[PDB]
């Protein structure tokens, strides 16, 4: 008959938001997030919600951001108990090496020595000390390299750099959707759809051209992309199967100390026990091999048939986006990728036991790019073991060729947000409306 | 664009003989170490078959009596024995660069 | 039928779930106090707005506001068995400030008037 | 079993137009390249035209001899491929083919249509 206003409260109704999510963890000092969070659920629940096809694009995903930004606020606070190195700018004459040496790059450890000041304001101290010859540039005399540009701090050495996962949670009134549907893009409506108070976890890894230690795709590699059409943007493939790769630094490297001033002290690499080597890292050939195999029959299904793939390494830019970054025991390691990525594929195998490949160390870094700043790693006694799985590829389109049967490709990096983008993407924060109206033929009493 | 040409423009062949057809692209077809030229079979009321490719690799389906030969700027097919069911015009491709281009549709035929 | 389960069903199986969803309505130190008190001000926003409605005791209630037939082309029973929430909510999102504006101005304020007459007497 | 199947052929005046379509089948057509070739006895076989795929921006490449003249163009979401001509000359009389490109990184027409007849005056 006559239809009326009607007023519902607890319709279970969602508009797309962002708000800030809040971090737990199940963690003793650590750079991470640890000190900031709270308890985790162990177990948090998840409920289905069925028959919805709620859309997601992990490249508008604002969690990106909020990760990104917690990340650094949280590098940042761990540095600020820490020790200043400014007192360390001098002419640090360097007299080369002596040892049993089987070298490296020649020239590339330096053994050099300076003034150093001391607990009284009186007094200065003579030190010796090694430097990687990435640490030091010549000005014989030399000057610790970035001295003309920002101030050092040295990371404190109690503090591990060891990745904690970090679970992010929704505050009341807003829930977390997750899309479960197999082989997803990253974009367009998801068939299976659940709600979750929070996350599973997030290690913060950092690593370049090769993603370590993230999340496997579920049955075959995923191949996804902002713009498939834009040579500038990264393609970012996600593995169905990990690669071992086993790396190492053999050289017996020892620590001495020197008190600085009244409340502080400086931590450099001392004499080398037995034969210098170079580091490096190992990766199965036979793993090597399928895996690439894996990959270039995904690139075929979007690039289509009848394309030759190559793959090469970088052709230029600064070290830090040329090479695989690596934390390791906490010494940073640049290793050159080339030798993984040199082939041509042209019948679904190569055209032509194990990889090894070259490493550097360096003492001097800045994680996050940042201009002005700077931190000092102290040295770490003994040899060092590492062991990871490569979860995943940072590639980018070289030639883009659309004149030619053939393509190349190149590994990229130098952008942080992508490697968080890789566990992030499956996430989506809507808030929830639970007023409504309906039509419904009713009547009220005055 | 690369010239290709073949040569001879016919041949007829007598049963059991062997049959020789030549091609002398203008730029090599080679890349990667690896040949580019294809061969190609047609009879009247049908589309073009491929035989060869990468100029020696022979096609599904298609019998030991066809085989390629050559590399650089000179290939050739070889056909044996011949008999009436390979009667037929034969062309070469260039499949190396845009735009393709083809051969001189060689006939051959029986002697 | 757990939080948010509601949303696939029709509108009309919906309305068993509505007090579940009702339960969940409700540096570092700044982004944690922001989060909790922006959600504060919204839960009581709208349940001032019930109160101005007159509804603010009952997760359903009527009005004596009619409908306006231009608001959706739809008989009624076809809205509660054969649409979801998420739905019906896009349908009719160009009307919503309509219709809050008509429950406050077109009824809420006779019947405040009437009473203080009966209530005078 | 792979198929293509031609249409749209026949008689056509010339400096007049038509278009010919192909029928994928038995394939995926938005993994794969797509060519258009054609043949007359007096000039033997000649390519025309070939389409590319989305990451490569429908690019598209075509003989001199007809390009401007000729357009090709694909519907993924059908499952066909369309050539376009006009400005049509005596000289475009010949037997057109829907062609695919097989073996990989070893481009060659491995499969055919029946292919059809335009012709024009
Ligand atoms: C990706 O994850 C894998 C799996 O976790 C990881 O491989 C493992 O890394 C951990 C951490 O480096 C290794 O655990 C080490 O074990 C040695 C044993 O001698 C400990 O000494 C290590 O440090 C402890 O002891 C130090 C003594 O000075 C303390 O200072 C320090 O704080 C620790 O208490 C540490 O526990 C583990 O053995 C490997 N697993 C292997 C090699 O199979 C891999 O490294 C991760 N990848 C990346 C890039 O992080
Ligand atoms: C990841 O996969 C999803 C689908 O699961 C992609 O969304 C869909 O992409 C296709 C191809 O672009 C869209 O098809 C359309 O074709 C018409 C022409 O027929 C064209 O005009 C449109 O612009 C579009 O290309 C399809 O509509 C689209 N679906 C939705 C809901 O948008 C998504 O693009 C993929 N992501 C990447 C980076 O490839
Ligand atoms: C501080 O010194 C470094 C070198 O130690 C300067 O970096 C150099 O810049 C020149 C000019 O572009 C390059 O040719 C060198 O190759 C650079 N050296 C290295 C190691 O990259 C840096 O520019 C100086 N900073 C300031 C503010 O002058
Ligand atoms: C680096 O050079 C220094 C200076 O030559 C070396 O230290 C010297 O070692 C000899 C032998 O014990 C002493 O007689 C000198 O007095 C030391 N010089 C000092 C302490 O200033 C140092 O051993 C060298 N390092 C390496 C790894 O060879
Ligand atoms: C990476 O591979 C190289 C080459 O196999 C390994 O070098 C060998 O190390 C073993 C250690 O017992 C020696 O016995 C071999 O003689 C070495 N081979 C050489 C020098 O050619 C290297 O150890 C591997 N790295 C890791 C971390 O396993
Ligand atoms: C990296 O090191 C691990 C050991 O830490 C290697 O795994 C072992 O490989 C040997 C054979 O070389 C097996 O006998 C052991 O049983 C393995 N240990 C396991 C499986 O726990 C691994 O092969 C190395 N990776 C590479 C690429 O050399
Ligand atoms: C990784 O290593 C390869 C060599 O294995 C480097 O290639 C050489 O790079 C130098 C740079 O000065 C060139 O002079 C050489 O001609 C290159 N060799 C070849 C064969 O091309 C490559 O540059 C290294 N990558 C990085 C980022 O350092
Ligand atoms: C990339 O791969 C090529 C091919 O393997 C490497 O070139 C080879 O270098 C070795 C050195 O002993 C020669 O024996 C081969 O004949 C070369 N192959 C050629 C010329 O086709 C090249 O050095 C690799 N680049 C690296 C490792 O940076
Ligand atoms: C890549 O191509 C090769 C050559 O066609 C494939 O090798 C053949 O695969 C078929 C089907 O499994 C087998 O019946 C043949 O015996 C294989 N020939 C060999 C092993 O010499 C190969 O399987 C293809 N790879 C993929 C992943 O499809
Ligand atoms: C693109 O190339 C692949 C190569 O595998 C084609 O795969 C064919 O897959 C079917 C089974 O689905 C096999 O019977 C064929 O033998 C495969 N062909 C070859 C040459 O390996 C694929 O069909 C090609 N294009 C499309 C659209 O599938
Ligand atoms: C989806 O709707 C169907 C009826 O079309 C209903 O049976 C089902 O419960 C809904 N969702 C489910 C079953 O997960
Ligand atoms: C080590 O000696 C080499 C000899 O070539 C020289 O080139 C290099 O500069 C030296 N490294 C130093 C002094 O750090
Ligand atoms: C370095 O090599 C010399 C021989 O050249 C040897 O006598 C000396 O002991 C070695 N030093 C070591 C192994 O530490
Ligand atoms: C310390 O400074 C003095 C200044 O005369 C210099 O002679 C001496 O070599 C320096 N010691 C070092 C650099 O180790
Ligand atoms: C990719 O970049 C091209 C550049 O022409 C642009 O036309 C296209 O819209 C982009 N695709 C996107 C943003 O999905
Ligand atoms: C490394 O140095 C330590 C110092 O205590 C020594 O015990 C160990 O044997 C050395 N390792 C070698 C020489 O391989
Ligand atoms: C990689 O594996 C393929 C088989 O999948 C093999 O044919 C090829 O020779 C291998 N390449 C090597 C061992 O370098
Ligand atoms: C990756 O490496 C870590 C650390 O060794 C290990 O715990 C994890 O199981 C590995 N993942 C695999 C082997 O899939
Ligand atoms: C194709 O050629 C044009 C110039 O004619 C060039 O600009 C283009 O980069 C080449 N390929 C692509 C993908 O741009
Ligand atoms: C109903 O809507 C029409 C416009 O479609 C409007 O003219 C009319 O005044 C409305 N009736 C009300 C608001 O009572
Ligand atoms: C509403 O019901 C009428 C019959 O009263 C029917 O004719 C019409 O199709 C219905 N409208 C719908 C289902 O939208
Ligand atoms: C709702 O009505 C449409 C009318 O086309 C029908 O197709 C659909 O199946 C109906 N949904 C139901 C009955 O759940
Ligand atoms: C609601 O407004 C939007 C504005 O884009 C319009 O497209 C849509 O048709 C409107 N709905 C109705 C029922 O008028």
């Amino acid at each position: 008959e006559n239809l009326w206003v009607t007023v519902y409260y607890g319709v279970p109704v969602w508009k797309d938001a962002e708000t800030t999510l809040f971090c737990a963890s199940d963690a003793k000092h650590n750079v991470w997030a640890t000190h900031a969070c709270v308890p985790t659920d162990p177990n948090p629940q998840e409920i289905h919600l069925e028959n919805v096809t709620e859309e997601f694009n992990m490249w508008k995903n604002n969690m990106v951001e909020q990760m990104h930004e917690d990340i650094i606020s949280l590098w940042d606070q761990s540095l600020k108990p820490c020790v200043k190195l400014t007192p360390l700018c001098v002419t640090l004459q360097c007299t080369n090496v002596t040892n049993n040496i089987t070298d490296d790059m020649r020239g590339e450890l330096k053994n050099c020595s300076f003034n150093m000041t001391t607990e009284l304001r009186d007094k200065k101290q003579k030190v010796y000390s090694l430097f990687y010859r990435l640490d030091v540039v010549q000005i014989k005399e030399y000057r610790l390299i970035n001295c003309n540009t920002s101030a050092i701090t040295q990371a404190c050495p109690k503090v591990s750099f060891e990745p904690i996962p970090i679970h992010y949670c929704a505050p009341a009134g807003f829930a977390i959707l997750k899309c479960k549907d197999k082989k997803f893009n990253g974009t367009g409506p998801c068939p299976s759809v659940s709600t979750v108070q929070c996350t599973h976890g997030i290690k913060p890894v950092v690593s370049t051209q090769l993603l370590l230690n993230g999340s496997l795709a579920e049955e075959e590699v995923i191949i996804r992309s902002e713009n498939i059409t834009n040579n500038a943007k990264n393609i970012l493939v996600q593995l169905n199967t990990p690669v071992q790769i086993n790396c190492t630094r053999p050289n017996n490297n020892t620590v001495k100390s020197i008190r600085i001033g009244p409340g502080q002290a400086f931590y450099y690499t001392g004499d080398i026990i037995g034969d210098i080597r170079q580091a490096h890292c190992n990766v199965s050939k036979a793993t090597w091999n399928e895996t690439l195999g894996k990959v270039v029959k995904q690139l075929r299904k979007h690039f289509g048939n009848n394309t030759i793939i190559r793959f090469a390494q970088s052709s230029g830019g600064d070290l830090e986006v040329t090479t695989h970054s690596f934390n390791c025991g906490g010494e940073f390691f640049y290793c050159n990728t080339s030798g993984l990525f040199n082939s041509t594929w042209i019948s679904n195998t190569s055209v032509q036991d194990s990889i090894t490949l070259p490493c550097r160390i360096k003492q001097i870094i800045n994680m996050w790019q940042r201009i002005g700043q700077a931190m000092y790693a102290p040295p770490i006694q003994g040899v060092i073991r590492c062991v990871s799985n490569i979860t995943g590829l940072i590639l980018t389109r070289d030639g883009g060729s659309t004149n030619s049967t053939t393509e190349t490709f190149r590994p990229g990096g130098g952008d942080m947000r992508d490697n968080w983008r890789s566990e992030l993407y499956k996430y989506k924060v809507v808030k929830i409306e639970p007023l409504g109206v309906a039509p419904t033929r009713c009547k009220r009493r005055v | 664009d690369i010239v290709l040409t073949q040569s001879p423009a016919s041949l007829a062949v007598s049963p059991g003989q062997r049959a020789t057809i030549s091609c002398r692209p203008s730029e090599s077809v080679d890349n990667y170490g690896i040949s580019f030229m294809n061969w190609f079979q047609q009879k009247p009321g049908q589309p073009p078959k491929l035989l060869i490719y990468a100029a020696s690799n022979r096609g599904s389906g298609v019998p030991a009596r066809f085989t390629g030969s050559g590399s650089g700027t000179d290939f050739s097919l070889n056909i044996h024995p011949m008999e009436e069911d390979d009667i037929a015009m034969y062309f070469c491709q260039q499949s190396k660069e845009v735009p393709y281009t083809f051969g001189g549709g060689t006939k051959l035929e029986i002697k | 039928l757990g939080f948010l389960g509601a949303a696939g069903s029709t509108m009309g199986a919906a309305s068993m779930t509505l007090t579940v969803q009702a339960r969940n309505l409700l540096h570092w130190g700044i982004k944690q106090l922001q989060a909790r008190v922006l959600a504060v001000e919204h839960y009581l926003r709208d349940q001032q707005l019930l109160g101005i409605w007159g509804c603010s005791g009952k997760l359903i209630c009527c009005t004596n506001v009619p409908w306006n037939s231009s608001w959706s082309n739809r008989n009624l029973s076809e809205i509660w068995d054969n649409m979801t929430w998420l739905q019906w909510d896009k349908e009719i999102s160009n009307y919503t400030q309509i219709i809050y504006g008509l429950l406050e101005e077109s009824q809420n304020q006779q019947e405040k008037n009437e009473q203080d007459l009966l209530a005078l007497d | 079993e792979v198929k293509l199947e031609e249409s749209g052929g026949g008689l056509v005046q010339a400096g007049g137009s038509m278009k010919l379509s192909c029928v994928a089948s038995g394939f995926s057509l938005s993994n794969y390249w797509m060519n258009w070739v054609r043949q007359s006895p007096e000039k033997g076989l000649e390519w025309v035209a070939e389409i590319r795929l989305k990451p490569q921006n429908y690019a598209t490449h075509y003989a001199e001899s007809v390009k401007g003249r000729f357009s090709i163009s694909r519907d993924d979401s059908r499952s066909t491929v369309y050539l376009q001509m006009n400005n049509l000359r005596a000289e475009d009389t010949g037997i057109y083919y829907c062609t695919r490109p097989g073996y990989y990184g070893h481009y060659a027409m491995d499969y055919w249509g029946q292919g059809t007849s335009v012709t024009v005056s």
